[PDB]
């Protein structure tokens, strides 16, 4: 009873470049789709924290450290482009090959993001819901990139592997594990 | 609500199957018995109602030896209570 | 009051109910935390050796619990006037069963004025005793957790052994009502000619509460002696309430009283002609004396020309206005008449877009162009690139050709009277290039043929953009280049290794410095040469380029 | 210092102090002070009067009587002097002030600056209204 999230393994992540690719969902509904750190704990739904830059599913809304009201709801049976810039650290939304704008009449999603240790491409399921997640392994199933993303010199995620991507995703069953000493609220004591 | 400290206890025999309990000192009716080839984890459950909880006490009575001696194979012989570094409580 | 109340003889049964079920349950609910009893009513032990109830113990377990409810009683048989009992009632006792006697329409109050006749009375009392303030709905969240035990206790002597003294703003829209009712006398009591500002201090709020958007009409009911008194003060507040989505009946003599003056309007009206402005906001505010607008359609029509058909924004003839365009095309006043066809334009197909290439051709040697095309683009989806390609094309070649022309005048005082004269172009292009920019929004998607020298148009603008629109951007009274941004999509649909070498001739023209892994790049796009590159070249050239202590006392001696 | 009073108040100052005094010897007593101040028109309160005398047996002359309405002028016109500063900068006298003129105005104003600290005052305030300019310059 509760919400599914996956990404690509962590030694995919990129520091530079201009990277991009393409989510088609199949069911309108309940999905979260942007980018995320690399050091993300599957506990928290997906953008609550500061670990994760995402979209909405259902009411169109940009989801980082709360939310703020962002573009156009979903029909049932789109693609929602993601792009990143990382020359000036922009994070760019398109859907159907349009960009999505703000309240505020403002171009990008996000701005002046600092770096770290990178980013890797993220996706979110919620109960009952299902979309399936092109990547960029074929450059002929890219619907939209010719439209949006190919003049600007952007590139997908999957370029050139020989391979598709492994991917990660958060199971349910609860397991054990030691008691992190960091931990906000208990701690243990071995007298 | 209470003034004083509750003791629980535990004891398992490792060559019969019998698992037993008692509480502080007079035992209690239940206990338990299993199949030979089995594995078992000291475990607790708890909700917490004050600053302090709960403290895992490792020590032994005048006729039988502490769990140091059951996880170690060199501390078969070993009747001295031991916690050493590899011992942690899970999550 | 219950210190000269009428203590009669049914104060009597529901004063020492009031009082053994207020003392039964005093022994019974602190048990779980060890109630002793011993010598002493001490908290050590948590004894309790007054637990004990007021009915079932001695007169000392009563001068405070049952003399204080007797007084009660005498409160609750001075609370409210209905002084009667017609019931009975409901170690270690328990109270009453009276935890269903809840808030009621009668027994919310009832409940709470014995709570208010024991504490403020007390409370009063309090404050005899601090020199010789708990108040009821001024007790705070925090301040009803500790004014509560009690309330509920005096809801034993309102609803349990029947003891029964028994008796958002829309009031402020009636008091708007009633403000209404006050401008009934208001709007009188100065027309045969301390409460003007309390009408002072309410236009402002008006507007406030509206922004924060059963009885919904209740606000609209008030919004009615202001339309009639009328026709600056509230006006800005009727504007502010005419967003806020049987008197239609006044429209039809607002016609009536246009039409009061239109007899002799082909050669007051100040409160006639303001009503319109308001009303026209009102019209489409609902846009989520029926046909009494005919009036309108000669109104313009008889004969504040263009702004008669500013008000006009709320069938076969158009085919007759097809010629007649075209014949203002092949040469006036009629704009305002197509203001008036823009009123109802489109209602759910094809010439209509054939209007504005009837425009163009009034507008290729060409007034208020701003509310010309401020309705313009609404519908603009309907191909007719092909003679737009001819269009505005050859409007930017008269304007490519009017800036080299003001440039060649800057070759070489007189200069004063060039440098207002490129305003012509400035309010013409910005009132052109803005509809089309809608257009392009179309056939992206579609050229992804003839748009070679489109893009080179706005770039040779650009570079005329780029003091030589400082006499421009004071026309404001930035789209300058931000169309070609967007149109600069498809100029790049044209292996670019020269052109990367390009942008050093053009910021050193370059038709001699430029005379002289990538496979999944080049895979969709193979899926004449020289000024094939250089063009595109000088385009990002500007584009890029447009992206691209004093001591104390001098300080206060300079002041 | 005492150059903010020009010298006709202080000629009506002296008359009106030395009606008042109660034997010749230039002296009055600490209750006539509020009675005078009456005569001038400037009415303080009560509470304006203890640390006028808190600052200074109760005697008080022409001497001390200068220092109170000294601080009692400066501080009516110190806080004023902003409102009459900028009658002769704008054109039409309402507010908007062009910044075409104030990168000139500034470099013969009399106090001899340059053309470098006038850079330096006007960006930290195209057009700058009057109100910002004076709150980067009063500091």
């Amino acid at each position: 009873d509760r919400v599914r999230i996956f990404r690509a393994e962590k030694s995919y992540t990129v520091q530079s470049g201009r990277w991009y690719f393409e989510f088609e969902a199949v069911t309108t509904g309940e999905m979260r789709v942007g980018w995320a750190r690399p050091e993300l704990r599957p506990d928290v739904e997906l953008g609550a924290d500061e670990l994760a830059y995402v979209f909405n599913g259902h009411r169109g809304q940009r989801w980082h450290l709360g939310s703020e009201p962002f573009g156009r709801p979903w029909q049932s049976g789109d693609v929602v482009g993601c792009m990143i810039d990382l020359t000036e650290n922009t994070i760019i939304f398109t859907l159907n090959g349009e960009v999505l704008m703000s309240d505020s009449g403002s171009e990008t999603a996000f701005r002046e993001i600092e770096i770290g240790d990178g980013f890797l491409p993220v996706c979110s399921l919620g109960p009952g819901q299902v979309g399936h997640l092109n990547l960029g392994q074929d450059v002929s199933s890219l619907r939209f990139f010719a439209i949006c993303g190919l003049q600007e010199g952007f590139e997908p995620f999957a370029i050139n592997m020989q391979r598709p991507v492994t991917t990660w995703f958060s199971k349910s069953l609860p397991q054990f594990e030691p008691v992190p000493p960091e931990h906000p609220h208990y701690e243990v004591a071995r007298m | 609500i209470s003034h004083t400290d509750l003791v629980i206890g535990c004891l398992v025999d490792l060559a019969t199957g019998l698992m037993t309990f008692t509480a502080n000192g007079k035992e209690s009716n239940t206990f338990f018995q299993v199949e030979p080839n089995t594995k078992l984890f000291p475990a607790v459950f708890v909700l917490p109602t004050h600053q302090n909880v709960i403290q895992f006490e490792l020590g032994k009575q005048k006729n039988i030896m502490p769990l140091s001696a059951a996880m170690f194979l060199s501390e078969r012989k070993n009747p001295a209570p031991q916690c050493p570094p590899r011992l942690e409580v899970q999550m | 009051e219950t210190l000269n109340v009428i203590i009669p003889e049914k104060l009597d049964s529901f004063i020492n109910k009031f009082a053994e079920y207020t003392h039964e349950k005093w022994a019974f609910d602190k048990i779980q935390n060890n109630w002793s009893y011993g010598e002493n009513v001490d908290e050590e032990l948590k004894t309790h050796p007054m637990l004990r109830p007021y009915k079932t113990f001695s007169e000392k377990d009563k001068e405070i619990y049952r003399w204080p409810i007797k007084e009660s009683l005498k409160a609750m048989i001075a609370w409210e006037w209905t002084i009667e009992k017609a019931r009975e009632g409901e170690y270690n006792p328990q109270p009453p069963d009276l935890s269903g006697v809840t808030l009621s329409r009668e027994l919310q109050a009832m409940a709470e004025q014995l709570a208010e006749n024991y504490h403020n009375t007390w409370g009063r009392k309090k404050k005899q005793e601090l020199e010789a303030l708990v108040p009821y709905d001024t007790l705070t969240a925090k301040e009803k957790a500790r004014d509560r035990e009690k309330a509920q206790e005096l809801l034993k002597f309102l609803q349990m052994n029947g003891y029964a003294v028994t008796r958002i703003e829309k009031r402020f829209a009636f008091g708007f009502l009633q403000q209404l009712l006050r401008w009934m006398d208001i709007s009188q009591e100065f027309i045969a000619h301390k409460f003007f500002a309390k009408i002072l201090l309410p236009l402002i709020n008006q507007y406030f509460t509206n922004h924060c958007l059963l009885g919904s009409g209740g606000h609209a009911s008030n919004k009615e002696k202001e339309m009639i008194t009328s026709l600056l003060v509230r006006h800005r507040v009727s504007l502010f309430g005419t967003d806020a989505p049987t008197t239609l009946f006044q429209h039809i003599a607002q016609h009536q009283f246009g039409d009061d003056v239109i007899l002799d309007d082909v050669q007051l009206c100040s409160i006639y002609s303001l009503g319109t402005t308001k009303n026209t906001y009102v019209e489409k505010l609902r846009p989520a004396a029926a046909a009494m607008p005919v009036a309108f359609l000669e109104p313009q029509l008889n004969e504040t020309k263009s702004p008669r058909e500013r008000a006009i924004l709320g069938v076969i003839e158009i085919t007759l206005p097809m010629l007649c365009s075209y014949l203002p095309r092949w040469w006036p006043p009629a704009l305002p008449a197509g203001a008036p066809p823009p009123c109802t334009a489109v209602t759910s197909l094809g010439n209509i877009l054939r209007i504005i290439v009837n425009n163009l051709g009034i507008d290729e040697a060409t007034v208020f162009a701003q509310p010309i095309v401020s309705r313009a683009r609404p519908e603009l989806l309907h191909i007719p690139t092909i003679g737009r390609l001819r269009k505005r094309a050859g409007k930017v070649v008269a304007e490519e050709e009017q800036l080299r022309l003001e440039a060649k005048a800057e070759a070489e005082r007189d200069e004063f009277s060039v440098l207002c004269r490129d305003l012509y172009a400035l309010y013409p292009l910005l009132i052109r290039y803005v509809d089309n920019n809608r257009a392009h929004w179309l056939t992206e998607p579609n050229a992804n043929f003839r748009m070679v020298g489109e893009i080179f148009i706005y770039w040779s603008k650009s570079h005329n953009f780029k003091q030589n629109f400082v006499v421009q951007n004071e026309i404001n009274n930035t789209l300058k280049k931000m169309l070609p941004i967007g149109l600069n999509m498809c100029a790049p649909t044209d292996m670019l290794a020269k052109t990367r070498y390009a942008l050093k001739d053009t910021d050193e023209l370059q038709n001699n410095l430029h005379l002289q892994l990538r496979w999944q790049m080049a895979l969709y796009r193979g899926l004449e040469k020289i000024v094939r590159r250089v063009q595109e070249v000088s385009a990002v050239l500007y584009h890029l380029e447009q992206t691209e202590l004093l001591s104390k006392q001098r300080r206060r001696a300079v002041v | 210092m005492a150059d903010q009073l020009t010298e006709e108040q202080i000629a009506e100052f002296k008359e009106a102090f030395s009606l008042f005094d109660k034997d010749g010897d230039g002296t009055i007593t600490t209750k006539a002070l509020g009675t005078v101040m009456r005569s001038l028109g400037q009415n303080p309160t009560e509470a304006e009067l203890q640390d006028m005398i808190n600052e200074v047996n109760g005697t008080i002359d022409f001497p001390a009587f200068l220092t109170m309405m000294a601080r009692k002028m400066k501080d009516t016109d110190s806080e004023e002097e902003i409102r009459e500063a900028f009658r002769v900068f704008d054109k039409d006298g309402n507010g908007y002030i062009s910044a075409a003129a104030l990168r000139h105005v500034m470099t013969n104003l009399g106090e001899k600056l340059t053309d470098e600290e006038v850079d330096e005052m006007i960006r930290e305030a195209g057009q700058v209204n009057y109100e910002a300019f004076v709150q980067m310059m009063t500091a």
